[PDB]
């Protein structure tokens, strides 16, 4: 195999191309570049091979300039479900093959673009006592940033986007608890 | 279809671990992997044909039988805490080698001690009425809390039926403690509905966590209950 590199890590907007470039110096003649792609949970997925030329197919395109020493993978109009790590792989394929070095790829993240912004914090009561309750952050723009808790014995999620499919209706959201029942809503993620 | 003997597995220190992975593809090549943060996927073992077999990148510790040409299997002779990974396995046809076709993993927790298990405790969060009244949505929320290992799976149901439509669920936990090397974890969901949807107390709303723990073969001696593979979920119906 010959050695890739290619960045650690990428960000995107739903409905754009995404390129991804790596780079392969020291290829040789019977080298070809391939790409897989790994969703979360799932192991990777062969999707696209090249060796000189231009390929598409329904999943990508592959750009291969002519001294072959980098690739481009585009990706057309990503969708949230493309949000996964990208691999390039330089060797000898068929009968041929060895192995691959996978390394750790191109980590893509898909963001939404939110049409109606609408943000707002709620607070939700327990169903079985309302004893306890969570604190929803909803409905903000994508560029909004959620920070992690600073203090131990508060819980802050990460942002989880939710698809309303029948709605074409997504939504940014994050959680936050204690388990202190003086925990205020109107602050926690400010 | 690449099929692995286990979805997720607890395993003392010391003990001998065997994970299958299956073909009926008749391929010639089969493939073990494991995946770490920051590590990428790193390539274990392989093996060409029947029989045959050679060290990949990170073959210490680990070691493989091809007695059939169908199962590639792994062996841990002696789990250590630095194995719990997720394990990947592929397979792929000598003319086509370049062309792995994966399975699904298997994430493997060792831990030295099992008294530290605990299964997740669920609870489901109502919507609020400002949300109602602001959108009319209604996003529920679920917790899964209390639980190690990392070993869950959180599913909503609807009237008995399985939904995906409005689900975000937490792509990783957090630490209940994060200065304590064996907390217990925490997970969010989100289920996001119509507000008249809500509104109908016919409908029924299920978080359901599937858990991966102990099994008949673990010993267990504490009075609390036996943190076995279990589900465990919380519900609520809808109000007007």
């Amino acid at each position: 195999l010959a050695k890739t590199t290619q960045p650690i890590s990428m960000d995107s907007y739903e409905g754009q191309e995404v390129n991804i470039t790596c780079s392969h110096n020291n290829i040789a003649t019977n080298d070809y570049i391939t790409w897989y792609q790994q969703f979360p949970s799932q192991g990777p997925r062969f999707i696209i091979q090249g060796y000189k030329t231009k390929v598409t197919n329904e999943v990508a395109s592959l750009f291969i300039p002519a001294d072959r020493k980098s690739s481009t993978l585009s990706l057309p109009r990503v969708s949230l479900s493309d949000t996964a790590v990208y691999y390039c792989l330089v060797g000898e394929i068929l009968d041929n093959f060895n192995k691959f070095y996978f390394g750790s790829g191109t980590k893509l993240n898909v963001k939404p673009n939110i049409q109606n912004p609408d943000p707002a914090v709620y607070q939700l009561r327990d169903s079985k006592s309302s004893d306890k309750s969570v604190c929803l952050f909803t409905d903000f723009d994508s560029q909004t940033n959620v920070s992690q808790s600073k203090d131990s014995d508060v819980y802050i999620t990460d942002k989880c986007v939710l698809d309303m499919r029948s709605m074409d209706f997504k939504s940014n959201s994050a959680v936050a608890w204690s388990n202190k029942s003086d925990f205020a809503c109107a602050n926690a993620f400010n | 279809k690449v099929t692995q003997s286990s979805r997720y597995l607890v395993k003392r220190t010391g003990e001998k671990v065997f994970l299958e992975c299956v073909q009926d593809m008749d391929h010639e090549n089969m493939f073990w992997y494991r995946q770490d943060p920051g590590l990428g996927l790193r390539l274990i073992y392989f093996s060409y044909d029947v029989k045959m077999k050679e060290k990949g990148d990170i073959p210490e510790g680990y070691s493989v039988s091809r007695e059939k040409k169908e199962r590639f299997s792994l062996i841990l002779e002696s789990a250590s805490t630095n194995q719990t990974s997720m394990y990947l396995c592929a397979s792929s046809q000598r003319q086509e080698g370049d062309t792995q076709y994966f399975g699904p993993g298997t994430r493997l927790t060792v831990l030295e001690d099992l008294k530290n298990v605990f299964p997740p405790e669920v609870a489901v969060f109502e919507p609020s009425e400002a949300e109602i009244s602001h959108t009319q949505k209604a996003t529920l929320v679920c917790l899964a809390t209390g639980f190690y290992p990392d070993h869950v799976e959180l599913s909503w149901w609807v009237n008995g039926k399985e939904v995906h439509s409005g689900v975000c669920t937490d792509p990783q936990p957090l630490k209940e403690q994060p200065a304590l090397n064996d907390s217990r974890y925490a997970l969010s969901s989100r289920l996001r509905v119509s507000a008249t949807f809500w509104q109908n107390p016919r409908n029924h709303f299920r978080c359901q966590v599937q858990f991966y723990g102990l099994s008949e073969n673990d010993e267990w001696t504490q009075d609390r209950a036996k943190p076995v593979t279990q589900i465990v979920s919380a519900e609520a119906w809808g109000r007007a």
